[PDB]
């Protein structure tokens, strides 16, 4: 499918709004490079007005210029193909319309031009063809609700009779939702599930999805599914060969690695704060690997030596101190700390004791609604 | 004639609204003409909505086309307008509508004059409309701003709801003034006054709400802060669900500020979900300044919202927090140690010196919060041992209440499967 | 029922960690390095 618009255009705007990368010289020429090729006259307006930058009217004209002349054309046409052609070519035209509004970025008008075609058309292949542009409009301007009622509108679309190739887009686009709104585990699911099947090569390269695969699954998934569908995955780790980074990170926590671990850690955050799709989550993914790489240091010990687990994760006794203490806190790790002889005790709690705690909590939540349910008909 | 029109549809939904008044009734007859007990509940539940939809030329022909014995009391309502029970259902609906048009002179009259018809009749199905009579008759004198005078004729009519063995009228009553009590800030007569009557066993879901708010909040000033956790989260749990926003709201500030007294740390759905946000956001700020200690944050949001504090009522609590809050940090500390030693909880507690930290922990464990030892020969504050509990009577004791209150279910649900004939 | 009218009136379920540090992971770990 095209690039309607080139979501890099959405990672350049957001690194550009990062602060450490405002000043990017590189960042703004590409940035630029691409606005004036596709010739984005809106979205280069909004850009200006949110970034505050200098306009150069003496570019910006000719680029009105040619956005109203395509328009003109484009919808000269249409009205052609409506005094003179059927539906087959009336709703063609209207969707190069929409598509000269969605690649130019007016939002407001390609949504209403999207809307009428999809209104008009009959055709299942093109009515997902439509949803899916405004899917990935949605998702370059990160606007939850539309992303959210399209994804439920594909999802009926292709329920009502579809096809396995938009099944796998649609996937991948509902993996990149589920990163936005931190749901890592429908991530992970949908992502191994077509990892396999990389087709949608406008959202990403498969370099960055395979990333986004490991991570995702990192975070998301327990040893045995790792092992079974990360590390032994043909494609998963046939891109690792070309990805040398991110091998390490993944097969550091493998192995049991863990100093190499933290390194690949502090690499993968400040990769992702860079990067636009997990920048609201850098802190909530370091620190649940962190905690993951914790408990599974301690989950084959009942009294680890402070300064053995320092030496073991590359870093002191005061900061695995500090940690320990923030993450037993939180409530996340199962381990008690002793600072006079520095020793890190394990308190895991046995199967029936952990049955017990369930069944306490979980009947609580039952009595809760049958006490409620009965107090209110038996009166 | 668009507003001819507009007023020919309302007339007809007002029509409907008469049948829906008409069918109330017939069903207070069905109890009571019928002389079963209850279905006044019945007659009853749609008050709220029947309120919302009141209107004032509707109730002009209202009292005019109903009262069959015209008694010309109906000339106390025509003019301000402009059955054993039936009445006192016709009089309560009027002075909810002089509540909603802000007319608190007539309304208080006539709430009045209905209150003495209900405390003349001695009946034992109209306990329940004498209820909520009481309710809107509290209500108006709350408009009022008098609160006073309710106080002691709501304290005779409970005294008399309570030899009637009555359960509505008695919950209501006793619900209502401890609202007044709390209004004037009585937190000694409120308290003596809870723990001198039994609340009803069987009680309807909305009054054991407000009961448990009240008691909870009196039990908060009062130091008892474990019940009075306890109660406060009963009560959220016993509140309405798709309603009473603003019973919800002030619940859930007082249960965020007894919990940061505890030394807790609330739970963050809470802040999240949509219908309080704006309203708890305050108390989201101060558990943040809690949480982490910051006595200059803590400061900064005092002065920042102080005034909202003084309104819901908290202003005190929020300083028994600064308290709590040195408890909350010690509280962490011993949550995730085992063997800390005075000189480190000094420092990771914001403390001076060990003896300090010997005073601060030793106080901690007397309010039993942290629940460890201490040992000053060597200087450390060992805690205790987790012993297994399942070898061990507190398994037994927890499905012994569950299983209890199981049990309970079952006999309640079994009884009240009454059959008709 | 009845509502108590005496009584006036992102999609990510978050749970605190949003606390103030020196990054989450880069320029601790950075540190720790340095001092080790």
């Amino acid at each position: 499918l095209p690039k309607n618009p080139d979501l890099r255009i959405a990672q350049l705007r957001f690194l550009l709004s990062l602060p450490e990368h405002r000043g990017d010289a590189a960042v703004r020429d590409e940035l630029m490079a691409a606005v004036r090729d596709n010739n984005m006259a809106p979205y280069y307006e909004a850009l200006c007005k949110s970034l505050d930058w200098q306009i150069d009217v003496d570019l910006l004209n000719k680029m009105k210029k040619a956005n109203e002349d395509e328009l003109k054309r484009l919808d000269e046409e249409l009205e052609d193909a409506e005094k003179n052609l059927g539906e087959s070519e009336i709703r063609d035209a209207m969707m190069a319309k929409a598509e000269y509004l969605c690649r130019i970025g007016d939002k407001e008008g390609a949504l209403t031009a999207f809307r009428k075609t999809y209104d008009k058309t009959v055709a299942l292949g093109h009515r997902l063809d439509i949803v899916f542009y405004l899917l990935r409009i949605g998702l370059f301007y990160m606007d939850n609700d539309l992303i959210t009622r399209n994804t439920e509108k594909a999802k009926s679309l292709i329920e009502e009779g579809g096809d396995w190739d938009r099944r796998n887009r649609l996937k991948v686009y509902q993996g990149l939702y589920c990163v936005a709104i931190r749901d890592f585990k429908q991530a992970a699911e949908l992502f191994l599930d077509t990892v396999s099947t990389f087709t949608s090569y406008e959202l990403m390269d498969y370099k960055t999805f395979v990333t986004y695969t490991v991570y995702v699954s990192m975070i998301a998934l327990e040893r045995p599914d790792l092992r079974e569908k990360v590390i032994k995955g043909a494609e998963i780790l046939e891109v690792l060969h070309s990805l040398p980074a991110v091998r390490q990170y993944l097969f550091s926590l493998y192995e049991c690695r863990y100093s190499v671990f933290f390194q690949s850690l502090a690499v993968v955050e400040q990769e992702m704060k860079k990067d636009w799709l997990f920048a609201p989550h850098y802190r909530y993914y370091v620190r649940e690997m962190r905690i993951h790489a914790y408990s599974q240091l301690l989950e084959s010990y009942r009294s680890l030596t402070l300064g053995y687990m320092a030496e073991a994760f590359g870093v002191g006794v005061e900061f695995i101190d500090q940690e320990l203490s923030r993450f037993i806190a939180a409530g996340r790790l199962h381990c008690k700390i002793d600072k006079v002889n520095e020793i890190v005790e394990t308190n895991r709690p046995d199967s029936k004791n952990w049955q017990y705690q369930e069944t306490i909590k979980k009947g609580d939540l039952l009595l809760n609604r049958v006490q409620k349910l009965s107090r209110v008909i038996n009166m | 004639t668009a507003a001819a029109a507009a007023e020919h549809s309302q007339r007809e939904l007002d029509t409907v609204t008469l049948e829906d008044i008409k069918e109330h009734v017939k069903q207070l007859e069905k109890a009571v003409s019928g002389k079963e007990p209850r279905f006044v509940l019945r007659a009853l539940r749609m008050l709220p909505s029947t309120s919302r939809r009141l209107n004032h030329y509707v109730l002009y022909k209202a009292v005019q086309g109903f009262f069959t014995s015209n008694n010309a009391t109906r000339d106390f309502l025509l003019p301000f307008l402009e059955l054993p029970e039936v009445e006192a259902y016709l009089q309560l609906l009027v002075v909810i509508f002089m509540m909603n048009s802000k007319r608190y002179k007539e309304a208080q009259k006539i709430s009045d004059d209905l209150m003495q018809k209900i405390s003349t009749q001695n009946r034992r199905a109209l306990d329940l409309v004498a209820a909520k009579c009481y309710y809107y008759h509290a209500r108006v004198y709350e408009f009022l701003d008098k609160l006073d005078v309710v106080r002691s004729f709501l304290h005779a009519r409970l005294r008399t709801a309570t030899l009637r063995h009555d359960a509505d009228g008695q919950a209501t009553l006793l619900n209502l003034l401890l609202r007044n009590y709390l209004h004037y800030s009585l937190y000694d007569q409120a308290e003596k006054l809870v723990s001198k009557s039994v609340f009803p066993e069987q009680a309807n879901n909305n009054e054991w709400a407000r009961y448990l708010y009240y008691t909870g909040r009196i039990k908060a000033i009062q130091l008892e802060y474990s019940e009075a956790r306890r109660t406060m989260t009963n009560a959220l749990r016993k509140a309405p669900q798709h309603t009473a926003v603003g019973f919800k709201q002030t619940v859930h500030k007082l249960l965020i500020v007894v919990e940061l007294l505890l030394g807790e740390i609330p739970d963050r759905l809470q802040f999240r979900q949509p219908s309080l946000k704006r309203s708890l956001m305050p108390y989201f700020l101060l558990t943040q300044a809690v949480r982490t200690g910051n006595l200059a944050k803590f400061n900064q949001v005092l002065d920042q919202f102080g005034e909202k504090f003084q309104a819901d009522g908290t202003y005190t609590l929020i300083i028994r927090l600064r308290h709590n809050v040195i408890k909350t940090g010690v509280r962490m500390i011993s949550l995730s140690y085992s063997r800390i030693s005075l000189a480190d909880i000094a420092q990771k507690l914001q403390l001076d010196s060990p003896e300090d930290a010997e005073f601060i922990v030793a106080k901690a464990i007397r309010d039993g919060v942290i629940e460890a030892s201490i040992n000053h020969e060597k200087g450390y504050v060992q805690s205790k041992e987790m012993i297994d509990i399942y070898s061990t009577r507190e398994p037994q004791l927890a499905f012994h209440q569950r299983i209890s209150f199981c049990l309970d279910i079952h006999n309640m649900s079994v009884k009240a499967m009454r059959f008709p004939p | 029922d009845d509502e108590f009218e005496e009584f006036p009136a992102h999609v990510w379920e978050d749970n605190w960690d949003d606390d103030n540090v020196e990054d989450d992971f880069s320029n601790q770990l950075r540190a720790e390095l340095e001092k080790h």
